[PDB]
C-alpha cells in the first residue's frame, strides 16, 4: 500500500485541498456580518 | 556673425567640435603610439 | 415620466432610469411537460440544500478521485506502471 | 561577399576588413545595393561615382528647396489643402511617370 | 471590520477587489492593523514566531520522512560517492512512460528526485545510519512542531499572556539567548558529536538504548575534571580513516589538527566537536553579561549613554538609543536581518570552502545549490534588513528622543553618505565595465594580449598569508621563519597547509584577473544595492521633493505628477529597485562561483582564467556551453532526467518576462481595459445573470510593483536553479 | 440656510444616438450623478462618455456615470460655452443630493457661508511623527 | 475616503479647487493672507486622489495635501 | 437599427441587430438562462444536460487516453468531474452572492416597461435549486453521452 499512498494523497492534496481551501476562502472573502 | 558664433558655442555644437578634436587626438596617438599597456618612460 | 420626448429621468420609476431591465428575461410560463418537470423536481430536491450539496460534492468527489487513482493500474496512467526499464547509471559513476 | 565599407587600421579594428572576396578586404554588406546595381546595369564604378555626385547635387537642391519654400517663397494654406491636384500629381507624375521612366531604364 | 480583513475596516469598506490583495499583503503588518495595542502586537508576533518554528520543524520532518520512506539513504551510506541521493518520490499522473523511465534513479522501483540539498551528507555525518533513525527524528520534529503550536496557542490566552515589559526585557532575554540558546545549544551539539557522530564515524552505533553505557572516550571525564584535556586529542584518526568504519580510526573526540579529512574532503568531526565546545564556553560566558534579577551585570542603557565620545564627533553618542531600539521592533528586526544575512553569506562562503559534511565536497550539485541558496537568501535578508530600518525611520523613529545622537547625526549627512556611495558604485561600474568591454573588444580584434588583466595582488597576498605557495610571496604562513607559522606550527598548520595547497579542494582557489574583475563587479553590486537601500532609508522621513514622506508611510505609490513627477519615491520603492540590484549582484556572485567551480571540477581552470576576463566568455563558455545538456532535456526525439530542469528553466524565463508586464505597464491602461471588460460582462447575455461581488479593478501601483518583482525574482531564482542544477548534474564534472 | 437646492424636474435630455460609456449597474444599486444645464441654443458638445451630443435649446439633463464626468462636462460648458450648470447625486432609493456649488456660487469665489474643514492651522512640517501617534486611529495629520 | 488637508501656508490663489475635477475643495474666507481666503475640503468622500490640487499649489512644498486612505467606489473612480 | 437600449442613450448599451432583434432576442429569451417565470430547477436541469454533453465532447476524443480503449469511459468520467466542480463553484457562488432570504436582485422591469415579477433564480433557494438541477442534469448528460458513444459509435466520427 505504501506505493499506493502517493496515488491517494497527491490527488487528494493537490486537487481537493485547493477545492476546500479556495472555496472556503472565497466564502470568507464574500462574507458579511 | 555674432549669432552664428553664439550657436557654435552652444553645448551640442561645441561638444561635437570638442570631442571630434579630442577623438582625432586620441586616434592619432593610438596610430602613432599603438598597442600601449605600460608607460615605459622612466619605468 | 420616462416616455416623454427625450426624458430618461423618471425619478419615480428609477428602474427605467438606471437601466434595470430584464433585457431577455421572458416571464413566459413553463414550456416543459408537467410530468417530466415533477420527475426532475422529485429526483433533484435532494440537491436543494446548497451547504449539503457542497459537502456532498467535495467529499464524494475527493473520495471518487482517490478511488480512481488508487484502483487504476499502470495501463491507464504510466506513473503507476513504474519504470519497466533498467536504471541508467548517472555521470561520474552514479554521482 | 558584397562589401562596400572598409575600416581604418588604427586599434585592431582592421580585422573587420575581412576576406569578403574579390581581392578586397572589407565588411560584407547586407543591403542589396550590389544586387540593385546588377539590376540597373551599372557594370562599373565610374557610374556609381557619377550617381553619388548627382545625388549630392539633388540633396543640395532639396536643401535650397526647403529654404526657398519656408523663408523666400512659402506656400500658404490654400495650396496644401488642394489635395485633389496633389493626388493627381503624385499618382500621375511621381508614381506613374516614375515607374514609366524606370521602365525606360529597364528596357 | 465586517468583511474578510478583520484587521482593517478600511479595506473591508472597499467594494473593489483590492481588499483581498491588501488583506493578504498586510495580514502580517500588525502595527498597521486597526484598533490594536503594543501588548497585542508583541503577543501576535510571539505566536507568529511559534507558528514559524512549527513550520520549520514540520518541513524538516517532511524532509526526514520522505528521505526515509521514498529515499535510498541506507544505500547511500554504503557507497556514497557512487549512489545518488533521493529527495522524495514523485507521483505525477501527467507523466509519460519515458518520463517514468528517466526519473528512476538511485536504485528505486519508481520515479524519484535527486536530493540536491545535501541533507543526506549532513545526516550521515551526524549519525543517522538507518531509515528508522530518520523516522524517529521526523516523529520527534513533528512532536516539536505540535509543541510550538500549543505553546503559541496558550501564550495567546489571557492567563499566559506576557506583557510588553516582558518582551522589552532586553537584558534577561539577551543573557538567556546567549548562554542557553547559543552556548548550551552548541554544547549539546558537541554532546551529540562526541557521543554519537564521532562513534558513528569511528564505527559503533551509539543510540538511545546504549548511549549511557558507551564511553565517548576510554577515560570518561577524568581528563576533563582533572584538567588533562590533552588526553582527548591522542589518536586523531590518523589519515587512513574510512568514514563509517573503525579502519584507521582513533579515540579522540576534541582536536585542533585542522584541515580536511582525506576521504571525505570535509572537516573533521573532532574539530567540529571542539569548535562547538569552545564557542559554547564563549557564549555561556558572554550570556552572563547583562544585568538581571541577581544584582550584577550591565545595563545596556548605561552602556550606550556611556559610549558618547568626548569631542562631539558623534555628538550625543548612543544616548537614547536603548529606548529607540527596544520600543522599535523594526530596529531589532533590521539589526537581526543584517547579522543574519552576513552570517548566511558566511555559511555559503565557508560551506563551499570548508565543508563540514561527509562526501559533500566530492558531490558537486549540492555544493553549488547550497551556496546559491544561502547567498540569494542572504541578499534577500539584507534587503529586508535595510527595508525594516527604513520602516523604523518612518514609523518608530522619534527625532526628539534621540536628538543629535549617533542616529540623528546620521540622518544629517545622508546626502554625504548617498553621494559617496553613488561615487563608489559609479566608479566601480564605469571602470570595471570599461575593462570587461576593453577585453571583449581586444578579443573581438583578435588581440587578447592587449587586455586589462590586473592580477589580484591583495587577495593573493592574503592567500599567501595563509599558506598558499602558488604565488611566492612567502609572508606570515608561507615563510617558515614567520612567528605566526611558528606559533601554530604544531597545532593545525600541517593539515591546513596540505588542504589549502591541495589544488583539488575549493578553499582559497587560485584566483586571477577575472576574479579581480568579478570581485569588483560584486563590489559594484553591493555598494549599489547599499546605495539604493540606504538612500531610501534616510530619505524615508523625507527629502526636498517630498519632505513629509513619514506621514504617507513606508509603502505608498507616489505623490502625483506635480513637482516634476514622484514615481517610485517611497522607501518601499527603494527596497524594490534594490531587490533588482540584489538579484543582479547575487547572480554575478553565483555565476562567478559556478563557473570557477565547474571549471575546477572539470579540470580546465584555464577556461575561467582566460574567458572570465571578457564578458563573451561568460556568455559563450558559461551560459551557452553549460546550457547544452539542459535545453536538450526534452528534444523532439526523446527526453532525459533533465527535462524537469529545462521546463523549470523556461518557466522561470516566462515569469521573469511576466514581471516586466507589471513593471513596464502601470495602472490606467489596465483599469480602462477592465472598464471595457465590465461593460462587456454586464451587457453579455447569459453572463448578465452572473455579477461580481468585488468590483474588479486593476492592481494598485505598489501592489503591481510587488507582483512584478515577485514574478521577476521567482523567474530569476527558478531559471538559475534549473541551469545550475542541470549543468552540474548533466556532467558532475 | 441661504441657498436652497434646486430639485431637478423631468427636463429633456440632449439629443444623442447612444453610447457604451453610459450607465452600468452602478446606477442600479448606487448613485449616478445627474447634471442639469441651460443652453442658449441647440449646439453640439463632446460627451464625457465618448461621442458627440446635441444639447437642446433650453434646459437639458444628463445622467452619465459619476461625479467627475458631470464636473468635467460642466467645466467644459462653463469655459467653452459660458453657461451656468449644476449637478446632483441620485441614489437608487430616490433621494437627490445637491452638490456642485452648495451655496449658489462656484467653489472658487470665497463666499462666506461655508465652514472650513480639512484645515490644519500649522505649516506642513510641524506634523508629528508617526511614533507620536502610534497605536492610535489618528494617523499623522489629525493631531 | 481620502484625507485632504489644507495648511496655513495657503495664499488663496484658487488653483487647488479650479483644478480639482470632483468638487472636493472650496474657498472660504480667512484672515491669514493678503487674499483673505483659504481652501477647505468638505467633500473628501468625492476625493479620488488625483493630486491635481497639489500639482497646482504654489508654495514652499505644499499647503493643500492629499493623504491616500480608505478607497471606496467613488474614490476609486468606478462607473461600475 | 443601432438605436440605444430602450431608446435610452445614456445607458451603456445599444439595441443593435445582435442584441435586440426578433430572432436573437427571442432565442436568448426562450432558453433556460432567461426563463425568469419558471422555477430555476428545470432551468438548471436543461443547462446541466446541455453542458454535460458539451463537456463529454472534448474529453473522449481530446484527452490523455483518447487513442486507448478507455477513451470514452475515462473521458466521460473527467467530464462528470468537471461537472461536479462546476456545480461546486456555482454553489459557492450562490452562497457568496446572496445569503438566505433576501428578495431577488434581478430587475423587476422589462424593455416594454412592465413591472414584471423578479427572477427568483437570483435568490438563495432559487440558485440552490438551479445548482441542484445543474448537477443532476450534468451527470445525466455525461452518462447519456457515454451511452450514445457506446451504442451509436458508428455514425459519429472517430478519426
Ligand atoms: C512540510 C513538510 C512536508 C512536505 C513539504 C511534504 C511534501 C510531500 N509529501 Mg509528505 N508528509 C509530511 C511532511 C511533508 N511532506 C509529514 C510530516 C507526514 C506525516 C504525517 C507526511 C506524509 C506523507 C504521505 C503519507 C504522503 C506524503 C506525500 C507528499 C507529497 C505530496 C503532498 C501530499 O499529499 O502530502 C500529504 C502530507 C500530509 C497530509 C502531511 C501534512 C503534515 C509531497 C512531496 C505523498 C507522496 O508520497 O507523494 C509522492 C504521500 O502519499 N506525505
Ligand atoms: C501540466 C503541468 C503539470 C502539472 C499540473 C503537474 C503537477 C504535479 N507535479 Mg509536475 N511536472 C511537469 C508538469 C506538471 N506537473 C513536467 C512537465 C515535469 C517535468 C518532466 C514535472 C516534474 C515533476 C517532478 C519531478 C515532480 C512533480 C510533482 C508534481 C505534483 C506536485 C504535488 C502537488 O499537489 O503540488 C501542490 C502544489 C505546490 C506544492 C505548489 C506550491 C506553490 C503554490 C502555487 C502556492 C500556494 C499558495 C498558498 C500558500 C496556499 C493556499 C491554498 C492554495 C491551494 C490556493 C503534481 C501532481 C512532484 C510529485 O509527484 O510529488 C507528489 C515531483 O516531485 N512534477
Ligand atoms: C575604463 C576602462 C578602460 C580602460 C582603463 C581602458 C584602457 C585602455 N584601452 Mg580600452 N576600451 C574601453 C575601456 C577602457 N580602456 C572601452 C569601453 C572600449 C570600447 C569603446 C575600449 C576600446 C579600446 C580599443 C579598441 C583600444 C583600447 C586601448 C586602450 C589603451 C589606451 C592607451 C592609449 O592609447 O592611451 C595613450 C594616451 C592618450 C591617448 C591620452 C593622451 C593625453 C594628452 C596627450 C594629454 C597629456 C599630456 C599633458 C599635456 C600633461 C603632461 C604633463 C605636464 C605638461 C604637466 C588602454 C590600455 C587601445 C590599446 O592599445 O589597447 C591596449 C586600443 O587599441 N581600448
Ligand atoms: C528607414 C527607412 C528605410 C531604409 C533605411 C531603407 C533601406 C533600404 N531599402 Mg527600404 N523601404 C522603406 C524604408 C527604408 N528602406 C519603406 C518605408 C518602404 C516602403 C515604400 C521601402 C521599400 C523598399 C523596397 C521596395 C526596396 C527597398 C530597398 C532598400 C535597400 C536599398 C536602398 C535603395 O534606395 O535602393 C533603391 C530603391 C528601390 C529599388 C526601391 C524602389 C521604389 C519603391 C518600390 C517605391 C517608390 C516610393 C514611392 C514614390 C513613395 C511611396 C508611395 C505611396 C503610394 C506608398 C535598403 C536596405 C530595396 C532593396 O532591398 O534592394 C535590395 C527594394 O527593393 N525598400
Ligand atoms: C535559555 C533560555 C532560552 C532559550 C533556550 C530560548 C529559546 C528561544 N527563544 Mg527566547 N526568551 C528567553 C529565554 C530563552 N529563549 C527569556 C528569558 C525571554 C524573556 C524576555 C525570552 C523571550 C523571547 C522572545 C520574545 C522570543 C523568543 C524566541 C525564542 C526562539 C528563537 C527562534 C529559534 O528557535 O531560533 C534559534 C536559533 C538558534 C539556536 C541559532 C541561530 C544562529 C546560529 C549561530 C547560526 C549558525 C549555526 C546553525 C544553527 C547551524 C545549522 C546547521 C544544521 C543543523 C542546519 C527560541 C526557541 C522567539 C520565538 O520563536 O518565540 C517562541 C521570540 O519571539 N524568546
Ligand atoms: C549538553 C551536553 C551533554 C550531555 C547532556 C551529556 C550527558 C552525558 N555525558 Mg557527555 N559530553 C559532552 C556533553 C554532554 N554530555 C561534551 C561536550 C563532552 C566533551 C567534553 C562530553 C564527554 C563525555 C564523556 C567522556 C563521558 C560523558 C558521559 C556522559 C553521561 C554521564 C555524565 C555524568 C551523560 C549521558 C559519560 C558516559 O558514560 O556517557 C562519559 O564517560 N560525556
Ligand atoms: C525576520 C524576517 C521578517 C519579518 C518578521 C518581516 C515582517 C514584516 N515585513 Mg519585512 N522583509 C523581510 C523579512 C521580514 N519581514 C525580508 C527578508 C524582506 C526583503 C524581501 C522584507 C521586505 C519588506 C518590505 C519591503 C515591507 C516589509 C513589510 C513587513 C511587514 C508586513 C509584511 C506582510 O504582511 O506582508 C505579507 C506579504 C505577502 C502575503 C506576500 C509577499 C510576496 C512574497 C512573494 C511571498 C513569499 C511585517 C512587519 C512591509 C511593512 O512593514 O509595511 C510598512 C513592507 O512594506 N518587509
Ligand atoms: C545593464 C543594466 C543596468 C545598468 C548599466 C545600470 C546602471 C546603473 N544603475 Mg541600475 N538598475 C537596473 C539596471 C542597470 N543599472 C535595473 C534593471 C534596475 C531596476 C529598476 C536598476 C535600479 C537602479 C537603482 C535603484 C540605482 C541604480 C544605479 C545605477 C548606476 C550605478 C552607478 C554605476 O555603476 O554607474 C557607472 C555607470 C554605468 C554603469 C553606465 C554604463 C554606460 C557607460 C559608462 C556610458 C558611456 C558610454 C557612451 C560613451 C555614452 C554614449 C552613448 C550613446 C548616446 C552614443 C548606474 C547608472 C544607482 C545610482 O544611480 O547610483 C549612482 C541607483 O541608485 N540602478
Ligand atoms: C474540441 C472540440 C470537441 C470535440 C473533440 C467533440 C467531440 C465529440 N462531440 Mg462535441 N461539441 C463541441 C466540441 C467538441 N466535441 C461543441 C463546442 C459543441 C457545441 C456546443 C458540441 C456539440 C456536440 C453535440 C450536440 C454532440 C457532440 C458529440 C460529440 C462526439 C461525436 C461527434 C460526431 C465526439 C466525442 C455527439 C455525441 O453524442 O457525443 C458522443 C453529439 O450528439 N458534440
Ligand atoms: C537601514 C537601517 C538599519 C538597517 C541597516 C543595515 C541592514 C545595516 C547592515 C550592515 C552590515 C551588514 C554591516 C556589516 C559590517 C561588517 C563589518 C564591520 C566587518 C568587520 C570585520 C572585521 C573587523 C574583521 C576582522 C578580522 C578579520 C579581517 C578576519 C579574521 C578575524 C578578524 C576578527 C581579525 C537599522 C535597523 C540598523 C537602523 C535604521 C537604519
Ligand atoms: S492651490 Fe494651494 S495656495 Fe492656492 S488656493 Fe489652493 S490651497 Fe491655497
Amino acid at each position: 500500500t505504501f506505493n499506493n499512498l502517493p496515488s491517494i494523497f497527491v490527488p487528494l492534496v493537490g486537487l481537493v485541498f485547493p477545492a476546500i481551501a479556495m472555496a472556503s476562502l472565497f466564502l470568507h472573502i464574500q462574507k458579511n456580518k | 556673425m555674432r549669432d552664428l558664433k553664439t550657436y557654435l558655442s552652444v553645448a551640442p555644437v561645441l561638444s561635437t567640435l570638442w570631442f571630434g578634436s579630442l577623438a582625432g587626438l586620441l586616434i592619432e596617438i593610438n596610430r602613432l603610439f599603438p598597442d600601449a599597456l605600460t608607460f615605459p618612460f622612466f619605468s | 415620466k420616462y416616455g416623454d420626448k427625450s426624458v430618461y429621468f423618471d425619478l419615480e420609476d428609477l428602474g427605467n432610469t438606471t437601466g434595470q431591465w430584464d433585457v431577455y428575461g421572458s416571464d413566459a410560463p413553463s414550456p416543459y411537460n408537467p410530468l417530466q418537470s415533477k420527475f426532475f423536481e422529485t429526483f433533484a430536491a435532494p440537491f436543494t440544500k446548497r451547504g449539503l450539496l457542497l459537502k456532498f460534492l467535495i467529499l464524494g468527489g475527493g473520495s471518487l478521485l482517490t478511488y480512481v487513482s488508487a484502483n487504476s493500474t499502470g495501463d491507464v496512467l504510466p506513473i503507476k506502471r513504474g519504470p519497466q526499464e533498467p536504471p541508467k547509471l548517472g555521470p561520474r559513476g552514479k554521482l | 561577399g558584397p562589401s562596400a565599407q572598409v575600416v581604418w587600421p588604427i586599434v585592431g579594428q582592421e580585422i573587420l576588413n575581412g576576406d569578403v572576396g574579390g581581392g578586397f578586404r572589407g565588411i560584407q554588406i547586407t543591403s542589396g545595393f550590389f544586387q540593385i546595381w546588377r539590376a540597373s546595369g551599372i557594370t562599373s564604378e565610374l557610374q556609381l561615382y557619377c550617381t553619388a555626385i548627382g545625388a549630392l547635387v539633388f540633396a543640395a537642391l532639396m536643401l535650397f528647396a526647403g529654404w526657398f519654400h519656408y523663408h523666400k517663397a512659402a506656400p500658404k494654406l490654400a495650396w496644401f489643402q488642394d489635395v485633389e491636384s496633389m493626388l493627381n500629381h503624385h499618382l500621375a507624375g511621381l508614381l506613374g511617370l516614375g515607374s514609366l521612366s524606370w521602365a525606360g531604364h529597364q528596357v | 471590520a465586517l468583511r474578510f480583513p478583520r484587521f482593517s475596516q478600511g479595506l473591508a469598506q472597499d467594494p473593489t477587489t483590492r481588499r483581498i490583495w491588501f488583506g493578504i499583503a498586510t495580514a502580517h503588518d500588525f502595527e498597521s492593523h486597526d484598533d490594536i495595542t503594543e501588548e497585542r502586537l508583541y503577543q501576535n508576533i510571539f505566536a507568529s514566531h511559534f507558528g514559524q518554528l512549527a513550520i520549520i520543524f514540520l518541513w524538516t520532518s517532511g524532509n526526514l520522512f520522505h528521505v526515509a520512506w521514498q529515499g535510498n539513504f541506507e544505500t547511500w551510506v554504503q557507497d556514497p560517492l557512487h549512489v545518488r541521493p533521493i529527495a522524495h518520490a514523485i507521483w505525477d499522473p501527467h507523466f509519460g512512460q519515458p518520463a517514468v523511465e528517466a526519473f528512476t534513479r538511485g536504485g528505486a522501483l519508481g520515479p524519484v528526485n535527486i536530493a540536491y540539498s545535501g541533507v543526506y551528507q549532513w545526516w550521515y555525518t551526524i549519525g543517522l545510519r538507518t531509515n528508522e533513525d530518520l523516522y524517529t527524528g521526523a516523529l520527534f520534529l513533528l512532536f516539536l512542531s505540535a509543541l510550538s503550536l500549543i505553546g503559541g496557542w496558550l501564550h495567546l490566552q489571557p492567563k499566559w499572556k506576557p506583557r510588553v515589559s516582558w518582551f522589552k526585557n532586553a537584558e534577561s532575554r539577551l543573557n538567556h539567548h546567549l548562554s542557553g540558546l547559543f552556548g548550551v545549544s552548541s554544547l549539546a551539539w558537541t554532546g551529540h558529536l562526541v557521543h554519537v557522530a564521532i562513534p558513528a564515524s569511528r564505527g559503533e552505533y551509539v543510540r538511545w538504548n546504549n548511549f549511557l553505557n558507551v564511553l565517548p572516550h576510554p577515560q570518561g571525564l577524568g581528563p576533563l575534571f582533572t584538567g588533562q584535556w590533552n588526553l582527548y586529542a591522542q589518536n586523531p584518526d590518523s589519515s587512513s580513516h574510512l568514514f563509517g568504519t573503525s579502519q584507521g580510526s582513533g579515540t579522540a573526540i576534541l582536536t585542533l589538527l585542522g584541515g580536511f579529512h582525506p576521504q571525505t574532503q570535509s572537516l573533521w568531526l573532532t574539530d567540529m566537536a571542539h569548535h562547538h565546545l569552545a564557542i559554547a564556553i564563549l557564549f555561556l560566558i558572554a550570556g552572563h553579561m547583562y544585568r538581571t534579577n541577581f544584582g550584577i551585570g550591565h545595563s545596556i542603557k548605561d552602556l550606550l549613554e556611556a559610549h558618547i565620545p568626548p569631542g562631539g564627533r558623534l555628538g550625543r553618542g548612543h544616548k537614547g538609543l536603548y529606548d529607540t531600539i527596544n520600543n522599535s521592533i523594526h530596529f531589532q528586526l533590521g539589526l537581526a536581518l543584517a547579522s543574519l544575512g552576513v552570517i548566511t553569506s558566511l555559511v555559503a562562503q565557508h560551506m563551499y570552502s570548508l565543508p563540514a559534511y561527509a562526501f559533500i565536497a566530492q558531490d558537486f550539485t549540492t555544493q553549488a545549490a547550497l551556496y546559491t541558496h544561502h547567498q540569494y537568501i542572504a541578499g534577500f535578508i539584507m534587503t529586508g534588513a535595510f527595508a525594516h530600518g527604513a520602516i523604523f525611520f518612518i514609523r518608530d523613529y522619534n527625532p526628539e528622543q534621540n536628538e543629535d545622537n549617533v542616529l540623528a547625526r546620521m540622518l544629517d549627512h545622508k546626502e554625504a553618505i548617498i553621494s559617496h556611495l553613488s561615487w563608489a558604485s559609479l566608479f566601480l561600474g564605469f571602470h570595471t565595465l570599461g575593462l570587461y568591454v576593453h577585453n571583449d573588444v581586444m578579443l573581438a580584434f583578435g588581440t587578447p594580449e592587449k587586455q586589462i588583466l590586473i592580477e589580484p595582488i591583495f587577495a593573493q597576498w592574503i592567500q599567501s598569508a595563509h599558506g598558499k605557495t602558488s604565488y611566492g610571496f612567502d609572508v606570515l604562513l608561507s615563510s617558515t621563519s614567520g612567528p605566526a607559522f611558528n606559533a601554530g606550527r604544531s597545532i593545525w598548520l600541517p593539515g591546513w597547509l596540505n588542504a589549502i595547497n591541495e589544488n583539488s579542494n575549493s578553499l582559497f582557489l587560485t584566483i586571477g584577473p577575472g576574479d579581480f574583475l568579478v570581485h569588483h563587479a560584486i563590489a559594484l553590486g553591493l555598494h549599489t544595492t547599499t546605495l539604493i537601500l540606504v538612500k531610501g532609508a534616510l530619505d524615508a522621513r523625507g527629502s526636498k521633493l517630498m519632505p513629509d514622506k513619514k506621514d504617507f508611510g513606508y509603502s505608498f505609490p507616489c505623490d502625483g505628477p506635480g513637482r516634476g513627477g514622484t514615481c517610485d519615491i517611497s522607501a518601499w520603492d527603494a527596497f524594490y529597485l534594490a531587490v533588482f540590484w540584489m538579484l543582479n549582484t547575487i547572480g554575478w556572485v553565483t555565476f562567478y562561483w559556478h563557473w570557477k567551480h565547474i571549471t575546477l571540477w572539470q579540470g580546465n581552470v584555464s577556461q575561467f582564467n582566460e574567458s572570465s576576463t571578457y564578458l563573451m566568455g561568460w556568455l559563450r563558455d558559461y551560459l551557452w556551453l553549460n546550457s547544452s545538456q539542459l535545453i536538450n532535456g526534452y528534444n523532439p526525439f526523446g527526453m532525459n532526467s533533465l527535462s524537469v530542469w529545462a521546463w523549470m528553466f523556461l518557466f522561470g524565463h516566462l515569469v521573469w518576462a511576466t514581471g516586466f508586464m507589471f513593471l513596464i505597464s502601470w495602472r490606467g491602461y489596465w483599469q480602462e481595459l477592465i472598464e471595457t471588460l465590465a461593460w462587456a460582462h454586464e451587457r453579455t447575455p447569459l453572463a448578465n445573470l452572473i455579477r461580481w461581488k468585488d468590483k474588479p479593478v486593476a492592481l494598485s501601483i505598489v501592489q503591481a510593483r510587488l507582483v512584478g518583482l515577485a514574478h521577476f525574482s521567482v523567474g530569476y531564482i527558478f531559471t538559475y536553479a534549473a541551469f545550475l542544477i542541470a549543468s552540474t548534474s548533466g556532467k558532475f564534472g | 440656510g441661504f441657498t436652497p437646492p434646486q430639485l431637478d424636474p423631468n427636463t429633456p435630455s440632449p439629443i444623442f444616438a447612444g453610447s457604451t460609456g453610459g450607465l452600468l449597474r452602478k446606477a442600479q444599486v448606487e448613485e449616478f450623478y445627474v447634471i442639469t444645464w441651460n443652453s442658449p441654443k441647440e449646439q453640439i458638445f463632446e460627451m464625457p462618455t465618448g461621442g458627440a451630443a446635441i444639447m437642446r435649446e433650453g434646459p437639458n439633463l444628463l445622467k452619465l456615470a459619476r461625479k467627475e464626468q458631470c464636473l468635467a462636462l460642466g467645466t467644459r460648458l462653463r469655459s467653452k460655452y459660458k453657461i451656468t450648470y449644476q449637478f446632483y447625486r441620485v441614489f437608487p432609493n430616490g433621494e437627490v443630493q445637491y452638490l456642485h456649488p452648495k451655496d449658489g456660487v462656484y467653489p472658487e469665489k470665497a463666499n462666506p457661508g461655508r465652514e472650513g474643514v480639512g484645515l490644519n492651522m500649522r505649516s506642513i512640517g510641524k506634523n508629528v511623527s508617526p511614533i507620536e501617534v502610534k497605536f492610535t486611529g489618528k494617523q499623522s495629520y489629525d493631531l | 475616503s481620502h484625507s485632504v488637508k489644507i495648511y496655513d501656508t495657503c495664499i488663496g490663489c484658487t488653483q487647488c479647487v479650479r483644478a480639482c475635477p470632483t468638487d472636493v475643495l472650496e474657498m472660504i474666507p480667512w484672515d491669514g493672507c493678503k487674499a483673505k481666503q483659504i481652501a477647505s475640503a468638505p467633500r473628501t468622500e468625492d476625493c479620488v486622489g488625483c493630486k491635481r490640487c497639489e500639482s497646482a499649489c504654489p508654495t514652499d512644498f505644499l499647503s493643500v495635501r492629499v493623504y491616500l486612505w480608505h478607497e471606496t467606489t467613488r474614490s476609486m473612480g468606478l462607473a461600475y | 437599427v443601432v438605436q440605444p437600449i430602450n431608446g435610452d442613450p445614456f445607458i451603456g448599451s445599444l439595441e443593435t441587430p445582435v442584441t435586440s432583434s426578433p430572432l436573437i432576442a427571442w432565442y436568448l429569451s426562450n432558453l433556460p438562462g432567461y426563463r425568469t417565470a419558471v422555477n430555476p430547477l428545470l432551468r438548471g436541469v436543461e443547462v446541466g444536460l446541455a453542458h454535460g454533453f458539451f463537456l463529454v465532447g472534448p474529453f473522449v476524443k481530446a484527452g490523455p487516453l483518447r487513442n486507448t480503449a478507455y477513451a470514452g469511459s475515462a473521458g466521460s468520467l473527467a467530464a462528470a468531474g468537471l461537472v461536479v466542480i462546476l456545480s461546486m463553484c456555482l454553489t459557492i457562488y450562490g452562497i457568496s452572492s446572496f445569503k438566505e432570504g433576501e428578495p431577488s436582485i434581478a430587475p423587476s422591469l422589462t424593455l416594454t416597461g412592465r413591472k414584471k415579477q423578479p427572477d427568483q433564480l437570483q435568490t438563495a433557494d432559487g440558485w440552490a435549486k438551479f445548482t441542484g438541477g445543474f448537477f443532476f442534469g450534468g451527470i445525466s448528460g455525461v452518462t447519456w453521452a457515454y451511452f450514445l458513444l457506446y451504442v451509436l459509435d458508428l455514425p459519429y466520427f472517430v478519426k
